[PDB]
């Protein structure tokens, strides 16, 4: 069985820094490209970060490029997406997502549960 | 910039009737995957590469399409298949709109 | 031991469009394909009839490397037998191929903030391309019965459309530089060994 | 002028079948034929341009092929979405003439 | 979003004049070849006129049934095309559609405008 659990989500005022974690267990880790997918509260999914299998090529969309950073640790078998310069439209629920191949072109097999990041106050 | 439009926003079928979910693309893409999100769980995967089924999905769901129009077809809709359906492709940076399905 | 030049066909500053790809005859080398296979920077390394680990233990007569730039979603059409807008009208591979198709993302170089309109592709043709044939003919195809004398308003459509390359497009619509190594063995002394 | 003869004004096929609508011409219009679908109460949306190509957002079922004088538009897996009229026109010479029209109704 | 909307919905006595206007926006109006097509209940679909793009000297091609009674004029600054009809007849009844570009890609059609004679 494959399990993808997230953490780190909470409440932060605009301009803060927040680091999400995703502990992966149940498969051979560094031979599958992984990605993060957020869900805005109108229930409209979108990519927010995607990393290939070797941890070399990371792709961010145009709205969050330069402030979001993905990371990949083969040693302790987690996955990080740390945030910076949060606007008022970054309220979402961030899913941990594993692809089926060693690149980001394949299909997203198993999704995590996701822990929300709500920016206010 | 690829936009992925699904028509309409909300569908509704009766118990046992067939229904076809549409996902029209702006310009040409290769294939299209289809996801299903229930109420309060994460989305899962049903169809990849427009014609294959995932492991454990009931065998009433079928797919078709190439180019700029893709279809998800359910043979006999029963009460469990009442959830959102997002179509995503590798070249979009956003998912589809998501067509809800509710039992009549 | 003089190694073979791969450092001007791979990490070049500007490739060519897919409708006029660059064909480079490589001969009298000692090539090192194992340095290419263990670079971990390419995203697609598919060999189509040879083994990638046994590339060094092969003596060919000519190796031909074809460089072009396509979208990320269209690297699937550089396969033996596949069809589409690229395999039919731009670059056709035969279904007895013996070579390795290499590709990697190139969004940092082949994309500008206003749009890079230097990469073109062929939209239609009279017939399908027989394999390994380029066709650089910018003619307006003359649909209709009146000679239109070099316009584009009605029929007399232009055959080449430009790629729309922005840095915010999607991982399948970013420019993927593709190089296709093709091994040919004539009746001649083998010199490309490695 | 070039006239398009479209002699089938009524085609009666059930759901999930294959229909082939023909568009005869009187002189050799080379490849310049377009196909139009007009749902009742709307304006015609374009299906085929230059007698073989397919538009954006039209399904894979709608395919048309042929050259010379006798063209065809063949649909497969006819759903309930395809209850409409199908027109063809030529655009080789400037008196552009449309066809008659082929109405489909479900059995 | 590409859209085309027409005007001039009315009835005229045979011998009047009616000037239809088609305002378009959402695309580059300089390079677009826009026709006007006619739908009548008795004679089916017909084709009325055609104005071309800027690089083709703003050419006008009418059908031979409406020569001298139909002129078409465009203006890319206001992004609209006009179809001025004078000395109308009994068989000019029908709906007049304004399209973006016929027989290629971007083949959008308008919605039409009912023109009747008494
Ligand atoms: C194209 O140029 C790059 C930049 O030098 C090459 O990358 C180097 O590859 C060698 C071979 O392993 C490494 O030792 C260097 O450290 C790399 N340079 C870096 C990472 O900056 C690349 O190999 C070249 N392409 C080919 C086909 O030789």
């Amino acid at each position: 069985e494959v399990m993808l659990v997230e953490s780190g989500g909470g409440v932060v005022k605009p301009g803060g820094s927040l680091k999400l974690s995703c502990a992966a267990s149940g498969f051979s880790f560094s031979t599958y490209a992984m990605s993060w997918i957020r869900q805005t509260p109108e229930k409209s999914l979108e990519w927010v970060a995607a990393i290939s299998s070797g941890g070399t090529n990371t792709y961010y969309p145009g709205s969050v490029k330069g402030r979001f950073t993905i990371s990949r640790d083969k040693a302790m078998n987690t996955l990080y997406l740390q945030l910076s310069s949060l606007r008022s439209e970054d309220t979402a629920m961030y899913y941990c997502v594993r692809h089926s191949g060693n690149y980001v072109d394949s299909v997203m097999d198993y999704w995590g549960q996701g822990t929300s990041v709500t920016v206010s106050s | 910039q690829i936009v992925l439009t699904q028509s309409p926003a909300i569908m509704s079928a009766s118990l046992g009737e067939e229904i076809t979910l549409t996902c029209s693309v702006s310009s040409s893409v290769s294939d299209m995957h289809w996801y299903q999100q229930k109420s309060g769980t994460s989305p899962k995967v049903f169809i990849y590469s427009t014609s294959n089924l995932a492991s454990g999905v009931p065998s009433r769901f079928s797919g078709s399409g190439s180019g700029t129009f893709y279809s998800l077809t359910i043979s006999s809709v029963e009460a469990e298949d009442a959830a959102y359906y997002y179509c995503h492709q590798w070249s979009s940076w956003t998912f589809g709109g998501g067509t809800k399905l509710e039992i009549k | 031991t003089n190694l073979c030049p791969f450092g001007e066909v791979f990490n070049a500053t500007r490739f060519a469009s897919v409708y006029a790809w660059n064909r480079k005859r490589i001969s009298n080398c000692v090539a090192d394909y194992s340095v290419l296979y263990n670079s971990a920077s390419f995203s697609t390394f598919k060999c189509y009839g040879v083994s990638p680990t046994k590339l060094n233990d092969l003596c060919f007569t000519n190796v031909y490397a074809d460089s072009f730039v396509i979208r990320g979603d269209e690297v699937r059409q550089i396969a033996p037998g596949q069809t589409g807008k690229i395999a039919d009208y731009n670059y056709k591979l035969p279904d007895d191929f013996t070579g390795c198709v290499i590709a990697w993302n190139s969004n940092n170089l082949d994309s500008k903030v206003g749009g890079n309109y230097n990469y073109l592709y062929r939209l239609f043709r009279k017939s399908n391309l027989k394999p390994f044939e380029r066709d650089i003919s910018t003619e307006i195809y003359q649909a209709g019965s009146t000679p239109c004398n070099g316009v584009e308003g009605f029929n007399c459509y232009f055959p080449l459309q430009s790629y729309g390359f922005q840095p915010t497009n999607g991982v399948g619509y970013q420019p993927y530089r593709v190089v296709v190594l093709s091994f040919e063995l004539l009746h001649a002394p083998a010199t490309v060994c490695g | 002028d070039i006239v398009m003869t479209q002699f089938q004004k009524f085609m009666s096929t059930s759901v999930g079948d294959r229909v082939s609508i023909t568009c005869k011409a009187s002189q050799n219009v080379r490849t310049a034929v377009a196909w139009y679908q007009q749902k009742p109460g709307q304006s015609p949306k374009a299906m085929i341009y230059l007698a073989s190509n397919r538009h954006r957002g039209v399904p894979d079922r709608f395919t048309g092929s042929g050259c010379g004088t006798d063209f065809t538009l063949t649909i497969s897996n006819v759903q309930c979405e395809d209850l409409a009229d199908y027109f063809c026109l030529q655009h080789r010479n400037y008196p552009l003439t449309f066809g008659g029209g082929t109405k489909l109704e479900i059995k | 979003e590409v859209k085309l909307e027409e005007s001039g919905g009315g009835l005229v006595q045979p011998g009047g004049s009616m000037k239809l206007s088609c305002a378009a926006s959402g695309f580059t109006f300089s390079d677009a070849w826009m026709d006007w097509v006619r739908q009548s209940p008795e004679k089916g679909l017909e084709w009325v006129a055609q104005i071309r793009r800027k690089a083709n000297n703003h050419a006008t091609y009418y059908a031979e049934s409406v020569k001298g009674r139909f002129t078409i004029s465009r203006d890319d600054s206001k992004s609209s095309v006009y179809l001025q009809m004078n000395s109308l007849r009994a068989e000019d009844t029908g709906i007049y559609y304004c399209i973006r570009g016929m027989t290629y890609a971007m083949d959008f059609w308008g919605q039409g405008t009912s023109v009747t004679v008494s």
